[PDB]
RNA sequence: CCGAUAGCGAACUAGUACCGUGAGGGAAAGCUGAAAAGCACCCCGGGAGGGGGGUGAAAAGAGCCUGAAACCGGGCGGCG
RNA sequence: UAAGGUCCGGUGGAGCCGCCGGUAUCGCGGAUCCUGCCGGGAGUAGCAGCGUAGUCGGGUGAGAAUCCCGACCGCCGGAG
RNA sequence: CCGACACAGGUGCCCCUGGGUGAGAAGCCUAAGGCGUGUCGGGGGAAACCCGGCCGAGGGAACUCGGCAAACUGGCCCCGUAACUUCGGGAGAAGGGGUGCCUGCGGGUGCGUAACCCGCAGGUCGCAGUGACUAGGGGGGCCCGACUGUUUAAUAAAAA
RNA sequence: AAAUAGGCGGCCGUUCCCUGGCGCUUGGGCCUGGGCGACCGGCCCAUUGCCAGGGACGAGGGCUCGGGUAGAAGACCCGGUUGAUAGGGCGGGGAUGUAAGCGGGAAGGGUCAACCGACCCGCUUAGUCCGCCGCCCCUAAUCGCCCGAGGUCCUGCCCC
């Protein structure tokens, strides 16, 4: 798939008991980052400060069970990648 | 020393406690022959249930209602790939030769819409292809050269000892593997020629719970138990607790041994593998055989099983099944093989087709 | 200096590194592993190490370090720092060789050997009033690459 | 007579650095080359780092005369 | 016999032997020796325990988890 | 600063009246103000084992030199309070009850409806109303020493 | 890894050319004198074989990716589009116990009016949630790397 856009829901559930609970929130973010990258078949991605806020909202300890995210695919120049994805909350 | 004795904790009789050599169970020990009938059969553990039966099962009443926990197991049908021949040597039993069957039917197989390329699965046993055992390379030719090799063995005549069967699974509804697990089962009779005739008919045949085994018998079960990982001295062997309140100690063996002797014995408790060990547990009552599940049109000898919502950690049960009494060694989704009993109790008689008052229909969750 | 034979006019190109602030032991595992390859394979090998993809097997020094899957010896680890640093040595043999009239990519790596150089030494605290050496090893690594082609 | 782990505490930045509240205690640290020509010019390198060319001779290239042993890499022979 | 002598090759680039008579701060394997240098230990332990803190965009730079800006999430509250 | 160390140490004052809380310079939360350099990161849902800590049926010290450790009680209000006695005390004995929110009143001090505080009745929810944090387990015999204090600064705080 | 170092079934590797030199070197059949025979001598054949110079092809397996019935690392097991492995969506099965809003009632108090109200009921067997199962290929199981040979150095059994 090429051109825009997928709306995806990423299951956060790995975050509990893969790492501990305060520091679920740094972990959630690595999961959001992986899920999107995986699905995209892409580099690490840039994700909007809005996803952060969403994960973070309750605090470090309590991140939410799902998070709905909108991703796009785009190219670049100079030499390099396909491989760049801009994703934000929906 | 108080001069007080402590009986040993743990056994060295199910020792050494270390990983299985294969996911398939192994076998050396075969039960009594007395009939020209299939020995040993296989399944996948589905889950567990509990059952109400009428005694039957001789014990402390022979007519009141009795609770018996039950393991529901989905058995696949099996397909005898080949006939393995043995010759008796000087040093032990060695395999003379084999007939295999390269030859290809199309498998009772289903799967799959999308749809444009159904892309045919029509199974020469593409499940053999997925089985990592290899194949000639001229199907007809190979089978016949082997069959001729068999004819020789039958002729000579007493050079040949007994017959066992290389038998493999057929995954035709199970989603937890798609690659034949391959095993050996013996074919017993009482004399070689009768086993030779039966194995030859058998080879092209998709077979049942019914063929192998009968309700109301007691059966052994052979299996690789569920893997815990490494566990403590506490867990593996059993350890007792100590004095007034110990922070420091608690889960501890103290002594490994004296000063001279200047060695460590192997019988002292330590950490290491627990589980993923092979076990044969004797004398489990065959509660039931049927096929489906979920609905059956007759109301006695089951009315048909399966909790709604499946079971936790098991797919849909729809194929031939067996419900066996009590505990079955292994994990959910593991291959278990069933072994007839070598001898069952004798102070407690087997009684055929035990009376099944009621079956569970609630989920394990 | 250099610790191997030369025929630099048309069959050898050389370069050396001095006082690279790197582990000598991790230089031992890369030099051995890398040895005998052509330059291009050696670039490729180093790039994989940095990605954290292909492990460098531990061999001669090997104790108390976790194994790594696949063909090659049981333990192994990834020396990222050394891989970056050695990549620069190799790059220098490559630019030089071209002035010299050798084509670098074809030339095979005969010899790579590591030398434990001077020792940066001091003190960091331990208990009971005592201070103990806290040292960084500074390492020289030489590379002499040689033509082979038909 | 000794000759730089020796001989004066100390061949020198010594009664220094440093220790100790103080009284007092107290080291180590010598050698380019004929000439500084103490590294221009040229190639490379993020590079104050490092490599090639440039000196009668650089195992004379900056605590630079010689340059051992322990010990460390590589290579050769042999064993494995 | 030997304590030790002597010759060749490489290295080194200014001093050195023999004989005879003398003389001694005169020969080193040990001294929980003294000092100096070095390896294994290890690429291990520590870089955890006390009220457990960071994180996303962006700026800069050869190199950025720990530099800076904003946002977001916290601790502290006679004390961080 | 001093402890060789940018040491969890420990050295004087002052801000001791920030807001909420509640007897409080208490805890927690939170404001001005400060910081995220009590300066190494990441990974394995992380298995054994070890430290801090949470929960355990039934039984209720069977453990052990010893209930050590730990638990329990718990704030506050009311009731009630033994042996003994140097009549001062014991005593907060012991044991029993209550405590939330709302709605509506009364009293005290004042001035006129402020600022607080102390009671009373009704309605009503939860397993639990000091729901958190804060927060004594109790009782009896005996030995010693009157007490409070001091002691081997750093294995003995005691009867010395 | 039992050194008497196993047994079976399948899969694999299982090569060329010019030019020069050699061939009872390598291999077979026949005649006759000698030999039991191998062998000597005579006759017949080789697209062949050998040395020197250059030269092909690549079975298995890991690494890889999605997860675990597995697990300290490593290993193990399964699936990888010849597919339902993981996630989404939906639906099935489970956990909790009535959501937000609104509407009515509600101790009372008030010009008993606009209303202030803890709480109760209806909406609503609601709402919220799942480490499980099915449907379903939408999304992600891509992309790509490697190591590992070359009927075997020499001998004997049967043919060549």
């Amino acid at each position: 798939k090429a051109g825009e856009e997928v709306i995806f829901t990423v299951p956060i559930k790995k975050i509990k008991k893969i790492v501990p609970r305060w520091k679920r929130a740094p972990r959630a973010v690595k999961f959001v980052r992986e899920f999107v990258a995986r699905h995209a078949k892409a580099q690490e991605v840039i994700i909007d400060p809005k996803v952060n806020e969403k994960i973070w909202e309750r605090g470090i300890e309590k991140p939410p069970s799902k998070l709905r995210v909108k991703v796009k695919v785009e190219e670049e120049k100079r030499e390099g990648e396909e491989t760049v994805r801009i994703a934000y909350v929906t | 020393m108080g001069k007080v004795h402590r009986p040993r904790r743990g056994s060295l009789g199910f020792s050494p406690r270390k990983r299985a050599k294969s996911i398939v169970p192994r076998i050396r020990s075969w039960p009594k022959e007395t009939e020209v009938r299939m020995l040993g059969f296989a399944g996948y553990k589905a889950g567990m249930t509990h059952i109400l039966m009428i005694d039957d099962e001789p014990g402390l009443t022979n007519g009141k209602e009795i609770f018996m926990p039950v393991t529901i197991i989905e058995t696949p049908p099996l397909r005898v790939f080949g006939i393995r021949a043995y010759r008796m040597g000087y040093l032990g039993l060695e395999t003379a030769t084999e007939v295999i069957v390269p030859d290809f039917p199309l498998d009772n197989y289903p799967a799959k819409e999308r749809k444009g390329k159904p892309k045919p699965k029509m199974t020469f046993y593409k499940l053999l292809e997925r089985r990592i055992a290899t194949l000639p390379k001229n199907y007809t030719q190979e089978m016949f050269e082997q069959k001729l090799g068999q004819l020789e063995d039958m002729i000579k005549e007493g050079e040949i000892v007994d017959v066992r069967a290389i038998v493999a699974t057929q995954p035709w509804v199970i989603k937890l593997k798609k690659k034949p697990e391959v095993m050996e089962y013996a074919i017993g009779g009482t004399s070689v020629e009768e086993k030779f005739n039966y194995i030859k008919e058998k080879l092209g045949k998709e077979l049942r719970v019914g063929e192998v085994l009968k309700e109301g018998e007691l059966l052994d079960v052979i299996a690789v138990t569920k893997g815990k990982g490494t566990q403590g001295p506490v867990k593996r062997w059993g350890i007792k607790l100590r004095a007034h309140k110990d922070s420091k100690g608690r889960r501890k063996v103290g002594s490994i041994g004296p000063w001279h002797p200047a060695r460590v014995m192997w019988t002292v408790p330590m950490a290491g593998q627990m589980g993923f060990h092979h076990r044969t547990e004797l004398n489990k009552r065959l509660i039931a055989i049927g096929e489906n599940g979920k609905l059956k049109l007759d109301e006695n000898t089951e009315i048909e099983i399966t909790p709604k919502g499946g079971f936790p950690h098991y797919g849909i049960v729809r194929s031939d099944f067996m419900m066996i009494a009590g505990s079955v060694p292994g994990a959910i989704k593991r291959i278990i093989r069933v072994r007839p009993a070598i001898r069952p109790p004798k102070k407690k008689p087997p009684v055929q087709r035990p009376q099944i008052t009621y079956v569970s229909v609630e989920s394990k969750q | 200096g250099y610790s191997f034979q030369n025929f630099d006019p048309k069959r050898m190109a050389r370069a050396s590194a001095r006082d690279l602030r790197i582990s000598p032991k991790l230089a031992v595992e890369v030099c051995r592993e890398l040895r005998g390859m052509m330059l291009n394979d050696a670039l490729r090998y180093l790039d994989d190490v940095i990605a954290l993809k292909r492990p460098v097997p531990l061999k001669r020094y090997n104790d108390s370090q976790g194994h790594k899957p696949g063909k090659g010896f049981g333990p192994g680890r990834y020396p990222v720092k050394v891989a970056k640093a050695i990549k620069k040595v190799l790059l220098n043999v490559k630019n030089n060789a071209v002035q010299k009239g050798l084509d670098p990519d074809k030339l095979k790596i005969i010899h790579i050997a590591a030398h434990k150089g001077p020792v940066l030494r001091g003190w960091y605290p331990r208990a009971f009033g005592r201070a103990t050496p806290f040292n960084e090893q500074t390492t020289h690594i030489e590379v002499v690459v040689e033509e082979i082609r038909r």
